[PDB]
C-alpha cells in the first residue's frame, strides 16, 4: 500500500510531500535544475546533496478521493519552483 | 539524442491530472510515466555531462523512493 515515511495515506490536492532515494549515499530529494543549454532551473533531478530533501511537490489525481493510491494516474505540481518556470509547475516528459 | 527526462517547462500540460502514477517497487515504491502508447514506463535515474542525477524515462531500471510529508 501507498503511504508516507509515517505510515499515513498520501493526501490528494493537499499536503505537500518530499520525493526521496530510499538508498543512501547516492543523491538528495528530487528538486529542480537547469541542464544543458536552459537558463531557467525546469529539469527534475535529484539534489547533488544527500542531506537534501529537494523541493515539495502536491499530488493532483482528478478522481474526487481524498488521498491517492498505487496505479492511480496524477500530476505532480512542484509547489516551490524558480521564478522563471510556468506556474503551477507540473512535472511532463520531454525528448532531450 | 539522449533519454526522454523530466521537465516542469511545459506549459502546455494539465494542472489536475497527469501522465504518472506510483507503483511498489522493491523495499519502496517508484515512479511511472504512462506513455502515448499504452505502456507504462520506470522513472530512474541518468547522471548526465554536468553531474547532474537527472529523472529519465529508464524502461526497467527505476528510482526507488519514499515520500516525506512536509512538516
Amino acid at each position: 500500500r501507498l503511504v508516507d515515511t509515517d505510515g499515513k495515506p498520501i493526501e490528494n490536492d493537499g499536503a505537500e510531500y518530499y520525493i526521496l532515494p530510499s538508498v543512501r549515499g547516492k543523491g538528495g530529494g528530487l528538486v529542480l535544475a537547469k541542464s544543458g543549454g536552459e537558463k531557467c532551473p525546469l529539469s527534475v533531478v535529484q539534489s547533488p546533496s544527500e542531506l537534501s530533501n529537494g523541493l515539495p511537490v502536491r499530488f493532483k489525481a482528478s478522481p474526487r478521493s481524498k488521498y491517492i493510491s498505487v496505479g492511480m494516474l496524477l500530476g505532480i505540481e512542484v509547489i516551490e519552483s524558480p521564478e522563471c518556470a510556468p506556474k503551477p509547475s507540473m512535472w511532463s516528459v520531454k525528448s532531450g | 539524442w539522449k533519454l526522454p527526462s523530466v521537465t516542469v517547462g511545459n506549459p502546455k500540460v494539465s494542472v489536475f491530472g497527469g501522465p504518472f502514477k506510483i507503483e511498489e517497487g522493491k523495499s519502496g515504491y517508484k515512479d511511472v510515466y504512462s506513455s502515448s502508447k499504452g505502456r507504462d514506463l520506470d522513472d530512474g535515474i541518468e547522471v548526465n555531462k554536468k553531474k547532474e542525477k537527472r529523472l529519465v524515462v529508464k524502461d526497467g531500471n527505476p528510482f526507488i523512493i519514499r515520500f516525506k510529508k512536509s512538516g
